[PDB]
RNA sequence: UAGGUAGUAGGUUUAUUAAGAGUUAAACCUAGCCAACGAUCCAUAAUCGAUAAUGAAAGUUAGAACGAUCACGUUGACUCUGAAAUAUAGUCAAUAUCUAUAAGAUACAGCAGUGAGGAAUAUUGGACAAUGAUCGAAAGAUUGAUCCAGUUACUUAUUAGGAUGAUAUAUAUAUAUAUAUAAAUUGAUUAAAAAUAAAAUCCAUAAAUAAUUAAAAUAAUGAUAUUAAUUACCAUAUAUUUAUAUGGAUAUAUAUAUAUUUUAAUAGUCCUGACUAAUAUUUGUGCCAGCAGUCGCGGUAACACAAAGAGGGCG
């Protein structure tokens, strides 16, 4: 129920609702869903494969199929340039629980904003909601974990010897600057694997306060000093319809999408045509 | 401890866990669920949960009843036999008198 | 075109053994026409329409339909009123969606 | 009057089947089939793909 | 032909793969999206990449690999432009990528490099936080009128109040984690930030030696309670899945 | 759904209908006396009879009227106050008495409650649909007055001002 | 099935009936009444909804399930009872089994269950705790109604793990880490991949373990029931989801300076000539062998047979 041909498959050139760089490589390496050569089905049927890859991945066809609303939502409130009225296809995904967390930016994926759901640490309106399933509701503040949120904006605590081998390649280059500044002490490997406080003592840099990198902090299991999770900015669209606050780990479900002139609250990396194949398609139930 | 000609049972819709009984008003020959003469409401069994901290406080879970007060008049007059719960509940929501009591147990 | 974006009103113009009956749609309603009337419709610019073809479907036939249709029984507001010596008005912007 | 599908069958007189239905388009006569895989019928051999309408079981391996 | 449809090859020309090493055993959509990156560092990141890090000036880093076809590797420090030569030594470009010099003004907030109707909505100001959340309690002027009078929608202010509530009791409580006391610095400056001038039910009775546990609401008969039919579409695959106040699943 | 439900709502739910306390029309509505009673229009209508028509006797020639229940008259016809005061001396019997009484007292208020029911039927919608009367005459108040473009529909008035069919005089035709 | 009808059609007057009527019974008149807008006759079928399905809508289908109506409890008839029954009664007969010979008894279309028929449909379960029902003044008795569990993917639903990742070595703030040593699978000779796919890392929870204990119901009584959940050394209440502080729990070296149970991961199935999404090829066969909704496909390089790789569906 995840694996197919491949998620993050660069020969699966479709784009996920995450921010891995397998995902991020076919982010670019994309154009236009080709639709020049294709009938109307095939045209469908392109849409289909590529807005579900993104837009419902986890979600079941049968599923989707039952949840996807023919009538849609798009009178552009108080807002001369065309609404795009069928980028609302999906607007019910985006009233859900769990494709709003990946739109609030406090999981990686819309799955692992449904696991982390699933583990309690999202709560809308203080009550712990662990039903990815559910659909956020105007005024639903929908709060995840910080450290769940720290995970998905942060890289994951390297291992032991890999911190090792950063913290020795730094050694060897401070190593250098200090046999530079001459021309203008390396640490141990086994023993530094004996004990993690013995490697992070004896390994001390200038910012290394007696510390490895990314194992910094032993407790945390994400990298320590927190590195920023990398491909973030290429899929860091905040919803107008969604409170997101960062800061706090929190997020307000403020309204449903509602498409303006040119614009539209669905998150839809697809063109307007491509979700109306799409929409045509699942118009007739996916005939 | 309430039978008679007629009467106003608890007609059964709800699922497992919570039965939520149907204060209806039948005939004595009619069946509980059988379509009553009339619904006066539904009286869930389990008293719907308030907030854990009201629970706490001197708030407590209340169940959700739908009984038509002014409508068991109808029947409460004419003479139907309301089931001791909702003998009880009438009693309590002051629809008829207290001393409707049976001298059960309670 | 009506609103840059159906057709003026119901039309059922025949050509030849097509008989072709599009009805124009709410702002919204997407394509909803002939694989062939689409990819007209496509290329016209009309983004909301709904109709069926009855006796022959004849593939080609439907194009050069379709067109005739537009051209022929689609007469735009300003013809109907001009000609009938009144004017007509249109009151969906009048209420602003 | 049947059809028997797949390459192999254990068609002995006297034996009872499952009819199916459906049409043997060149066979102007059998317009009902059988199953291969009830009754007597058997599960054609080393059969490896469309296996359900052809009847066998995962061909396990060692 | 009409459909195909294969390899999501990059739509952009890249550097191809030729006579490889019988044990090379490579791919060519591996190669692409591995010069869409950079030689690996020992840290196991990417020094540089078009988009490496993070931004840090309100400006967003959104991916346009449109407007510079495709080379994407510019320099950490340098800021400089460079593209990959004959022999493998990563080098500048002997013609500026052009627009991606001038960036269509606007075009900046366009996440997706297709979808034009898709933009970010620029963060708010902490000083609109602050001075909104003491408007309400102080005199909360109609945040209707407050709204019209500082732009933001009418839920829009309304969400704030709640937000920087919870918020000032975070930083009372002091909960917010020295991460987030750093980590919103870096949101905060990867997208912009706005504000820039333009008699209910029965239980009257005595509550204390009684109490109505068993509470009450009154209806009138006809209009009234569940009825008789209404085809359970338990079997049916549009079941009505409420949720508990508890906070479980619960069928309506 | 059923196509029914939808018509309705959609979320329908037949329910066996509350019947309203009273029963039958009451004596409280003197119009609906004569309402229920005044000379039938014995014409094109079926109702009433025809005069020349000798009706089969023993049946009523008429509709018999409904009998108009007296609500008050009724109340007491059926349930009227205990004849002794406490005749009981014996505590359960006062309990019942009284949860007696009480059953009465509220089918005392049902029948009043569905008289007044009654009442406001023939009275407040009577006094309601005067509103409409007058707010009716509002549909065309707005449009007859003469609107800024009226003389381009006034163009051929003489033709429905001559005379279009004035047939023959009598010494016209006495002529031909 | 074209003529049907003789109590038939109507009229009148009696019988009985709560009661009108050829409704019966009776008596007597008259000559009707129905029918090609389908009579009479035959065949099939329980009927229906604010129920279920399908569609754009008219509709169309169903009748399991919810619920309404009917009708029957092996057949037939009749009779009493009784407000109301040709009563799952009785009566006599009919059919088929027993106590083992009665002017006998039984008839599972009550619940379990068995044999049969059939493509195909469950436990010889638990409890009266709840909601009803009958008896009783009450005590409380009965309850295969009912409520619960059991079997069965028949249906729905929800879950079924993320993040990160194409080698491994040896040397030598940042920044263009930097050489070298090699190896380096399945295809593949380049727009031919498989493949982030596996792998370690990484991070959790499900479960496992204490603790626990709501609520269906109370006056008490809970069959379910390993309860559901919660739940991680605890209380103690703090404060804001949260926190610190206290003691006890538990703490080692030699009472406290902290620890404070443990913890995973796993899909098939169908198709890939067109219709109809499925280009990385190849192989075997030889109008045979097989496939095939439809067009058809198989005789010397088969995209249609049977496979491999690769891939596309549903899950």
């Amino acid at each position: 129920p995840r694996k197919a041909n491949l998620l993050k498959s660069l020969a699966r050139g479709r784009v996920r609702t995450s921010f891995n760089k397998y995902n991020l490589f076919n982010l670019y390496k994309k154009g236009g869903v080709d639709l020049k050569s294709k009938s109307l089905y095939q045209q469908k049927w392109t849409a289909k494969q590529e807005t579900r890859a993104y837009h419902g991945e986890h979600l079941t066809e049968k599923r989707w199929q039952t949840v996807f609303k023919p009538k849609l939502d798009s009178v552009a409130q108080l807002d001369i340039k065309e609404t795009p009225f069928l980028l609302q296809t999906f607007a019910v995904l985006e009233k859900r629980l769990d494709f709003a967390l990946f739109r609030a930016m406090f999981a990686s994926s819309v799955r692992q904003a449904r696991q982390f759901i699933l583990h309690g640490n999202v709560r809308v309106n203080g009550v712990k909601i662990k039903h990815p399933s559910y659909t956020l509701k105007p005024g639903d503040m929908f709060s995840v974990k910080p450290d769940k949120v720290l995970e998905a904006l942060g890289a994951k605590k390297p291992s032991f010897q890999e911190a090792l081998k950063i913290d020795k390649t730094q050694i060897v280059l401070w190593n250098k600057y200090v046999k530079e500044a001459k021309t203008e002490d390396p640490i141990k490997l086994s023993e530094l694997e004996g004990d993690e406080p013995k490697a992070r003592k004896l390994i001390n840099l200038p910012w290394q306060k007696n510390y490895v990198y990314g194992r910094q902090d032993p407790k945390k299991p994400f990298f320590t000093p927190w590195k920023p999770r990398p491909f973030l900015s290429p899929f860091a669209i905040l919803p107008h319809h969604l409170e997101i606050s960062f800061k706090t780990c929190h997020a307000v479900y403020l309204r449903d999408p509602v498409a303006r002139p040119g614009q539209s609250e669905v998150i839809s990396p697809f063109d307007v045509p491509v979700h109306e194949r799409a929409y045509m398609y699942y118009l007739r139930n996916g005939k | 401890m309430t039978c008679g000609l007629v009467r106003i049972r608890l007609a059964r819709f709800g699922r497992k866990n919570s039965p939520v009984y149907n204060i209806v008003v039948a005939n004595s020959r009619k069946a509980r669920d059988a379509k009553p003469i009339e619904v006066l409401g539904t009286y869930v069994p389990v008293p719907s949960p308030v907030t854990k901290r009201e629970l706490k406080r001197g708030v407590v879970p209340i169940k959700d009843v739908k009984l038509d007060f002014d409508r068991t008049k109808y029947w409460i007059g004419v003479g139907a036999q309301p089931s001791e719960t909702v003998t009880k509940l009438l009693r309590k929501a002051g629809i008829l008198n207290d001393a409707w009591a049976t001298s059960k147990n309670s | 075109r009506y609103e840059n974006r159906t057709i003026y009103g119901d039309i059922d113009f025949r050509y030849h053994g097509v008989k072709l009956h599009l009805r124009s749609a709410k702002p919204g309603f997407g394509l909803r026409v002939n694989h062939v009337i689409f990819e007209i419709c496509e290329c016209a610019g009309i983004k909301d329409l709904s109709g069926k073809v009855y006796k022959s479907r004849n593939d080609m036939n439907i194009a050069k339909g379709t067109i005739e249709a537009f051209t022929k029984a689609q007469k735009t507001l300003d013809e109907v009123a001009l000609g009938r010596g009144k004017k007509l008005v249109d009151v969906r912007k009048v209420y602003y969606s | 009057s049947a059809y028997i599908p797949g390459e192999g069958h254990d068609a002995q007189e006297h034996s009872i089947v499952y009819v199916r239905g459906g049409r043997c388009q060149d066979l102007p006569g059998v317009k009902y089939h059988v199953i291969r895989g009830a009754g007597d019928l058997s599960g054609v051999v080393n059969r490896i793909s469309s296996r359900s309408k052809y009847g066998a079981k995962k061909p396990s391996k060692s | 032909h009409f459909s195909r449809r294969r390899i999501a090859y990059p739509f952009y020309p890249f550097k191809k793969l030729g006579r490889q090493h019988p044990k090379k055993h490579d791919t060519n959509l591996k190669t692409a999206m591995r010069q869409f990156l950079g030689p690996k560092n020992y840290k196991g990141e990417y020094v540089m990449n078009k988009y490496f890090t993070v931004p840090t000036n309100h400006v967003p880093n959104y991916i346009k690999p449109d407007l510079e076809r495709g080379q994407s590797l510019e320099h950490p420090v340098t800021k400089k432009p460079l593209q990959l030569r004959y022999d493998g030594t990563l080098g500048p470009p002997p013609v500026e990528n052009k627009r991606l010099q001038n960036i269509f003004k606007d075009r900046l907030l366009q996440p997706f490099p297709s979808n034009p109707h898709c933009k970010t909505n620029y963060v708010l100001s902490p000083q609109l936080k602050q001075s909104i959340f003491e408007e309400i309690t102080v005199e909360g002027l109609s945040a209707q009128q407050v709204s019209q009078k500082y732009g933001l929608k009418i839920p829009r202010v309304e969400a704030i109040v709640k937000l920087v509530s919870v918020e000032n009791s975070w930083n009372r409580r002091n909960r917010v984690s020295s991460d987030l006391k750093t980590m919103d610095e870096t949101l905060y400056r990867m997208f912009p930030v706005f504000d820039s001038d333009a008699t209910k039910v029965i239980y009257g009775e005595l509550v204390e030696g009684e109490r109505s546990q068993y509470k009450f609401t009154n209806a009138k008969v006809g209009k009234v309670g569940y009825r008789y039919g209404s085809g359970n579409r338990d079997n049916k695959k549009d079941r009505r899945i409420g949720f508990n106040k508890l906070g479980q699943m619960v069928y309506i | 759904m059923g196509k029914g439900a939808a018509k309705y709502g959609f979320k329908s739910g037949v329910f066996p209908t509350t019947r309203s306390i009273l029963k039958s029309p009451t004596t409280k509505q003197t119009d609906i006396i004569n309402k229920v009673k005044s000379p039938k229009p014995k014409g094109v209508l079926g109702i009433g009879y025809a005069k020349g028509v000798k009706h089969p006797k023993g049946s009523h020639r008429l509709s018999p009227k409904v009998n108009f229940i007296d609500v008050d008259n009724l109340i007491a016809k059926t349930v009227a106050e205990p004849q002794s005061i406490k005749s009981s001396n014996g505590s359960a019997q006062k309990v019942r008495l009284q949860k007696a009484e009480l059953r009465r007292k509220f089918l005392i208020e049902a029948f009043r409650k569905e008289e007044a029911r009654l009442l406001h039927k023939h009275e407040y919608l009577q006094k309601r649909t005067k509103e409409l009367e007058k707010a009716k005459e509002l549909e065309l108040e707005k449009l007859n007055k003469e609107k800024s473009s009226d003389l381009t529909i006034m163009t051929l008035d003489k033709m429905m001002s001559q005379p279009l069919l004035r047939n023959r005089s009598p010494e016209e035709s006495e002529l031909l």
